[PDB]
């Protein structure tokens, strides 16, 4: 019954929080990976190599 | 929330009441009272005794096909 | 390259708080860096008692 | 018509009677659950049947309270249950429903 | 030791039945007991770690 | 102005206890949440006492136990308080649940949600409690549950560690469960003033589960006294376990030392737990056991999202009746077998009753409320 929010405006109101719940999720991920200090995904950046190897 | 005064909108009901001490706490107590209680659990058994039966079922047998499992006889 | 420095940081950042957040989080893990290995080496300047003593024993293992 | 529906509704009878609001003297849409579609149809009666329908409540809760019933000859039989709230449900509901068409666009 | 249908291992938490070699055969352990780093110094002896 | 209705203080009594707008037809099922309150007090009463003389070390743990029921006066009946009021709370706990699933109460939304929460925290709380004696089953119990948490992909090992302060339920992991045994509570309790803060938005759901606002009855003479009479029999409950029975419920094992190299042919929670220690091994998996484990209590927030029926009771619904109690009688099943090794029947009934819990509620309970609408042409 959540046919209510399926129409034209419901999706022109999706694309426009797209941006903004994509870089929402950007801010979560830096945020996680720099918060436990995520060596998977750390080390590829450039600076930030404070584990050398 | 809630309060008395703001529940909701009531008309045409009258309430007669009495005083507790002017009445008996227990009245027809047996009398009225045991039937009730035959009258509320005829009511009911149909729809709370049968799961609880089946369990107890599955139980007894549950229980003997297990001990009598460790036992054996030739091979 | 002063009055409209700060304009971009606005414009380009500031503007939206997705972007904000963004920033301060990516600014974050840099500056954590750079402050660590900056006071680090304030912290062993000011002294060299500690394992800079490391050289000698070590190494013969 | 014939034997299939009366077998339909002789089932629907028995559950009406398994039921038991009957035995407390409610009215099928004096159960219904109170969401906003419901209270306001509750709001949309009329004085008559909305003094009823409090009456009923009140007969009922105090019954469930000492948990009693009513005598055989007043409880409600079935199809004798007249369901008032039906139409204002109904036209609430659409009404409901069209503003979330309007919505969609 | 020496319990479940392999005749080697029997964890009786939740049904872990292992075999003389320490492999995983019943149950849900996802894998087989680890063996430890070890050799033999000798005929009569054996150095583990 | 009166005194009662004015002061800061006194309000927030008088809006909860005294003129608060109760319905009149509650019924002893309605009890249980008084009852809590009771057991919550009583838990963190007795509690604190057991504290003044317990040693929170592995070298004292168990004898500080025994120091406790031989030589400090009345030790004993405060020990055995605790330790029977630990499972009191969890049938009021069951009571108050089921009532509310049978009830349609559920539908206060946050309220109910809260009271999830509430479970978690004073489950989280008794298995930290029975680690305390360091009996046996204390340490294999704490070894078998926290050991779940490795099923965690890639996050696992290190969790299970980080919790345990080494390798193993060692020194490390005592004290701290002693730590978060005693905190736990007082949050319970600011999550309980919570619980009934929402509750107080709507006032009480009743039987019938029809509106009662038609006939509101004061709380001040009628539940004050009808909660009363009902303390007096968790009272009578308890004690006749404590005063005549306090081994029954508990694990005659528990009173052998803890011992990391000597595992209990055994090894089963308490009680409480058993329903779920059921449903966990049911399933050759460690990732689903522990999936499906978490998902057997976690399940009551979805039940909101599964009401169906058009009235919000089961007072008159004779199909859902019979599928509730089909509810109540698999979960004896469950912690029957729960209680039970994993050999043979056991394991097969074990199993189906795990797939029959999850399709009653997550299947056949909505299923029937929509059989229901229809009969009543809803
Ligand atoms: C520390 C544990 C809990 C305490 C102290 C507590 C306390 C209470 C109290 C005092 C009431 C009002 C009287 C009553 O109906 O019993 C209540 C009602 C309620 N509780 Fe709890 N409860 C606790 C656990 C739960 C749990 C586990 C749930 C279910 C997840 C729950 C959901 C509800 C609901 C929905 C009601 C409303 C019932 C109705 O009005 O019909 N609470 N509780
Ligand atoms: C903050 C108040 C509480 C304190 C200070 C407290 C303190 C203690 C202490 C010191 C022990 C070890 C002594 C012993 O085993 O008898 C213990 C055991 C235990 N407590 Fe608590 N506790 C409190 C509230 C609770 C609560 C809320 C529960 C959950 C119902 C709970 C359930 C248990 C259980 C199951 C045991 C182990 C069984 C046993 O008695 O041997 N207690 N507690
Ligand atoms: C060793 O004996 C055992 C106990 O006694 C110490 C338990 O208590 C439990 C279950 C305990 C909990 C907390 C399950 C709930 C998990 C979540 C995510 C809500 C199991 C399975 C058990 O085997
Ligand atoms: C009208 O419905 C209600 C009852 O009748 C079933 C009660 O009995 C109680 C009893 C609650 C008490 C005494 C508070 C205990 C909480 C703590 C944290 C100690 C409440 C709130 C209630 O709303």
């Amino acid at each position: 019954m959540l046919t209510r929010f399926l129409g034209p405006r419901y999706r022109q109101l999706a694309r426009n929080w797209v941006p903004t719940a994509q870089l929402w999720g950007a801010v979560g991920a830096v945020g996680l990976v720099w918060a436990t200090d995520w060596r998977l995904i750390l080390d590829w950046v450039p600076y930030i190599n404070g584990k050398f190897k | 929330g809630r309060q008395f005064g703001h529940l909701t909108r009531v008309r045409h009901v009258i309430t007669y009441s009495l005083s507790p001490f002017e009445q008996r706490a227990f009245p027809h107590y047996f009398s009225k009272g045991i039937p009730n209680v035959l009258r509320r659990t005829r009511a009911c058994i149909l729809r709370v005794a049968p799961p609880f039966v089946a369990f107890y079922l599955v139980y007894t047998w549950g229980t003997q096909e297990f001990e009598k499992s460790k036992r054996k006889n030739p091979a | 390259v002063a009055p409209t420095l700060t304009a971009r940081l606005y414009s380009l950042l500031f503007r939206r708080t997705s972007t904000f957040a963004l920033t301060i989080v990516v600014g974050a893990l840099f500056f954590e860096r750079a402050f660590d290995q900056g006071a680090d080496a304030i912290y062993e300047h000011i002294n060299e008692g500690k394992l800079w003593k490391h050289i000698k024993h070590k190494y013969e293992n | 018509v014939s034997a299939s529906s009366r077998w339909l509704e002789g089932i629907r009878k028995w559950y009406y009677n398994a039921a038991g609001f009957n035995k407390l003297g409610l009215m099928r849409d004096d159960t219904i659950h109170e969401n906003d579609d419901v209270k306001e149809a509750i709001r949309r009666l009329p004085e008559n049947l909305y003094d009823d329908r409090v009456f009923r409540i009140k007969r009922a809760l105090d019954l469930s309270m000492r948990q009693q019933i009513l005598p055989k000859e007043q409880w409600t039989k079935y199809e004798e249950d007249k369901s008032y709230l039906e139409p204002y449900l109904k036209e609430v509901i659409r009404e409901r429903k069209e503003r979330e068409e309007w919505a969609k666009k | 030791a020496n319990a479940g249908d392999f005749g080697g291992y029997y964890c009786p938490c939740h049904g872990s039945h292992y075999d003389a070699s320490g492999r995983i055969r019943k149950g849900p352990a996802p894998l087989n007991l680890e063996v430890p780093s070890y050799e033999f110094t000798s005929d009569d002896m054996v150095i583990v770690g | 102005t009166n005194i009662r209705k004015s002061h800061p203080l006194m309000k927030i009594v008088n809006n909860a206890f005294i003129d608060l707008p109760a319905p009149s037809n509650i019924s002893s099922w309605w009890n249980f949440g008084s009852l809590l309150g009771i057991c919550l007090i009583l838990q963190i009463l007795t509690g604190l006492f057991l504290a003044m003389h317990y040693t929170s070390d592995t070298t004292t743990a168990f004898s500080s136990v025994t120091h406790i029921c031989r030589d400090v006066n009345y030790g004993w009946i405060i020990r055995y308080m605790h330790a029977n009021g630990a499972s009191m709370f969890f049938i009021c706990l069951y009571m108050h649940v089921g009532r509310g699933l049978y009830y349609g109460s559920y539908t206060f939304l946050e309220t109910w949600n809260i009271g999830v929460i509430l479970l978690l925290t004073v489950m989280a709380t008794a298995f930290m409690g029975y680690v305390l004696p360091w009996g046996q089953m204390s340490f294999w119990g704490a070894t078998v549950i926290t050991n779940l948490l490795s099923a965690i992909p890639y996050i696992g090992t290190n969790l299970v560690e980080w919790i345990w302060g080494g390798f193993s339920v060692d020194k490390a992991t005592l004290t701290r469960f002693f730590a978060f045994h005693f905190i736990l509570p007082f949050i319970i309790m600011a999550i309980a003033m919570v619980h009934l803060l929402f509750l107080h938005e709507t006032g009480s759901n009743n039987p019938t589960g029809i509106s009662s606002d038609v006939d509101k009855i004061p709380f001040h003479p009628y539940y004050t006294i009808k909660d009363i009479l009902g303390a007096l029999l968790l009272i009578l409950a308890l004690m006749l376990l404590v005063l005549f029975a306090p081994d029954l419920l508990g694990d005659p094992d528990n009173y052998t030392p803890a011992n990391p190299l000597n595992t209990p042919p055994h090894i089963k929670p308490e009680w409480y737990f058993l329903f779920a220690y059921a449903i966990l091994r049911s399933i050759p998996n460690k990732l689903g056991g522990v999936l499906a484990l978490a998902f057997s209590i976690l399940i009551l927030a979805l039940i909101p999202l599964l009401h169906t029926s058009k009235q919000r009771s089961m007072m008159f619904r004779p199909l859902s009746q019979c599928l509730f109690w089909a509810l109540v009688a698999d979960l004896l099943t469950l912690t029957w077998i729960g209680g039970q090794p994993v050999e043979h029947p056991y394991i097969t009934i074990g199993q189906l009753a795990s797939v029959l819990y999850f399709l009653l509620i997550l299947v056949l309970m909505p299923t029937a409320g929509t059989i229901e609408n229809k009969l009543l042409k809803w």
